């Protein structure tokens, strides 16, 4: 019913590509139902390295949700998730949903970034945050459907 | 279409392309003007009471070799049609003729992981096809061919490498190298042509998505220097002028 194009975003190594194949590659169609409505996603991955930045635009361009991702271990990752938002709100659709994914949860000891700085940032800036693992596959179904959810 | 039966649409046809020139070439308009065109004429193929009659797949085949039998009166006129377009190619081949002599898979963040001993040939070959076919369709096609066979190539190296299957971070660098390296000639309007020519209704999906990489590949490429591919300014200039003395 309802056809969505939702870009992802991320550095390097943040768990870009395990989240997209723990929940169903750089591009995939994939239908979902809400309330008794459909959500067909396509979904366009990006290159996460600096190098790349500038071409971003062009992945997401007219773009109806983003996956912005980083890892929780790794606080320049965050920092990076942190300028997508700003550029997004800046240069993409008002109306795009945004969804702030922190990956590899599951990884106790090596955790750097707090899920209050995470969560508080998501807040003022009116997108949501979730902690997500690839591994374990906890909240991978869950933000996609959020997402879904939240569509205008 | 060699029917007397569809003669009608044969002469629509003809008085399209005739009619075409008596406007001063502009390619906004020109590309809107056949992409109208495109619509009525599919359109009627559907709704005509000889064709009710047809398949989904043979309507598209029908809609893909009208698109070629007219973008193929058309080329001359449309292709490369302007001076702007001409230097844009022109620089575009001159960037990577120099470049292509020197740069290096880790200079993109081409992982050693996912290197490839041919480096990715077959792929660098289907690009260079691009120039051998007029129609939209059989261009992007080329692309597109690209496209699978790099992301094939990069399937086997993360199977050796016990790693994720490919993603854009993989995929897109390697698609630069791939580009620099076919350096396919009139790369700039071979991407316009097919931006402006194909089927609208067909440049969508998977093949939207391919498009658009590289599109961004070709920006890249234009913009590169000495930071955008991580040499020293000065380790950068040398290797441009040896490219050259070469
Ligand atoms: N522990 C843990 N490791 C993960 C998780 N997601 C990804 N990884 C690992 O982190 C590494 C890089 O992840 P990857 O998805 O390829 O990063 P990408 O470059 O952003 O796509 C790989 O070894 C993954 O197996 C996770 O949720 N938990």
């Amino acid at each position: 019913s309802i056809n969505a194009k939702l870009v992802l975003l991320g550095d390097v190594g943040a768990g870009k590509s395990s989240l997209v194949l723990r929940f169903v590659a750089a591009f995939f169609s994939q239908t979902l139902a809400v309330n008794d409505a459909t959500v067909k996603f396509e979904i366009w991955d990006t290159a996460g390295q600096e190098r790349y930045h500038s071409l971003a635009p062009m992945y997401y361009r007219g773009a109806a949700a983003a996956i912005i991702v980083f890892d929780v271990t790794n606080q320049a990752s965050f920092e990076r998730a942190k300028k997508w938002v700003q550029e997004l709100q800046a240069q993409g659709n008002p109306n795009m949903v945004m969804a702030l994914a922190g990956n590899k949860s599951d990884l106790l000891d090596a955790r750097k970034v707090t899920a209050e700085d995470a969560q508080t940032y998501a807040q003022e800036n009116g997108l949501f945050f979730m902690e997500t693992s690839a591994k374990t596959a906890t909240n991978v179904k869950e933000i996609f459907y959020e997402i879904a959810r939240r569509l205008p | 279409m060699r029917k007397p039966s569809a003669g009608d649409f044969v002469k629509s046809i003809k008085s399209f392309i005739v009619s075409f020139s008596n406007n001063a070439p502009d390619p906004e308009k020109d590309c809107a003007m056949v992409q109208e065109f495109f619509s009525k004429m599919e359109a009627a193929f559907r709704a005509h009471p000889l064709w009710s009659g047809c398949s989904e797949e043979e309507l598209d085949s029908a809609g893909d070799g009208l698109e070629k039998y007219v973008m193929t009166k058309l080329f001359t006129r449309v292709f490369a049609s302007n001076t702007e377009e001409v230097i844009a190619d022109e620089k575009l081949f001159q960037k990577m003729s120099l470049v292509q002599q020197f740069i290096s898979p880790e200079n993109l963040d081409i992982q050693p992981t996912f290197q490839n001993e041919s480096s990715w040939l077959l792929a660098q070959k289907e690009l260079q096809k691009i120039n051998m076919y007029k129609a939209p369709r059989d261009k992007l096609v080329c692309i597109l061919n690209c496209c699978k066979v790099i992301n094939n190539l990069l399937l086997n190296a993360s199977i050796a490498s016990n790693e994720n299957a490919p993603g854009a971070n993989e995929f897109l660098p390697v698609l630069i190298y791939v580009t620099i390296k076919a350096n396919p000639p009139q790369l700039h309007s071979n991407l316009l042509y097919i931006q402006r020519y194909r089927r609208e209704s067909k440049l969508v999906g998977e093949a939207a998505y391919f498009f658009t990489n590289i599109l961004s590949a070709e920006s890249f490429i234009s913009n590169i220097d000495a930071k955008s591919i991580s040499l020293d300014e000065a380790e950068f200039e040398k290797n441009m002028e040896s490219a050259r003395a070469r």
